[PDB]
């Protein structure tokens, strides 16, 4: 059945890069658009990025140049490159999936990965 | 809209309609939305 | 349709609601959230339309 799993979380120095992976199992990776969302402890959810089958990446206007969304369809995976980490990016990250031939319901969700930045 | 107005009157006249005034209260409005051009009363037989 | 199939081959039940706005009276309306009644004050009243 449908399953999203994530990896790449941990406790890292600020300014060091990260590569968060979202592997999809059970459904064909095409015809769906993939989202990266984060939520901070004590704060609500904040949307990070979108990527489509074409390769069009759309980012939040609030945060610019910090992340890079990279889709791969040979092995049905999604990658996030995070650069110039600040102290405020301690958060739980989620991988989300919307169907391209409907409204923007995010359907099933990832379990989440923890990113803790410290000095 | 099908408006049904009705009034019950206690009379004791034998043959014709009594002469008087009685305004009919609205009883029920029906949202039917259909064409009606003909009607027929329904009676009851007495069997013995 | 089998339970071992993944998402996309699973049976989906679909109900499609279509609305009609013909010259017939609008019998179908939304719910009517009645609030509490306040007296002796200049208020905007809406009683049954
Ligand atoms: C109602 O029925 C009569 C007889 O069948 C017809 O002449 C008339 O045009 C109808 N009216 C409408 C609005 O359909």
């Amino acid at each position: 059945e449908v399953q999203l799993v994530e990896s790449g979380g941990g406790v890292v120095q600020p300014g060091r890069s990260l590569r968060l992976s979202c592997a999809a199992s059970g459904f064909t990776f095409s015809s769906y658009a993939m989202h990266w969302v984060r939520q901070a402890p004590g704060k609500g959810l904040e949307w990070i990025g979108n990527i489509y089958h074409d390769g069009s990446t759309f980012y939040n206007p609030s945060l610019k140049s910090l992340v890079t969304i990279s889709r791969d369809d040979s092995t049905n995976t999604l990658y996030l490159q995070m650069n110039s980490l600040r102290a405020e990016d301690t958060a739980i990250y989620y991988c989300a999936r919307v169907w391209l031939y409907g409204s923007g319901y995010m359907d099933v969700w990832g379990k989440g990965t923890l990113v803790t930045v410290s000095s | 809209y099908f408006k049904i107005y009705s009034k019950h009157t206690p009379i004791n006249l034998v043959r014709d309609l009594p002469q008087g005034f009685s305004a009919l209260e609205p009883l029920v409005d029906l949202p039917i939305g259909i064409n009606i051009t003909r009607f027929q009363t329904l009676l009851a037989l007495h069997r013995s | 349709f089998q339970p071992t199939n993944g998402v996309g081959y699973q049976p989906y039940r679909v109900v499609v609601l279509s609305f009609e706005l013909l010259h017939a009276p609008a019998t179908v309306c939304g719910p009517k959230k009645s609030t509490n009644l306040v007296k002796n004050k200049c208020v905007n009243f809406n009683f049954n339309g």
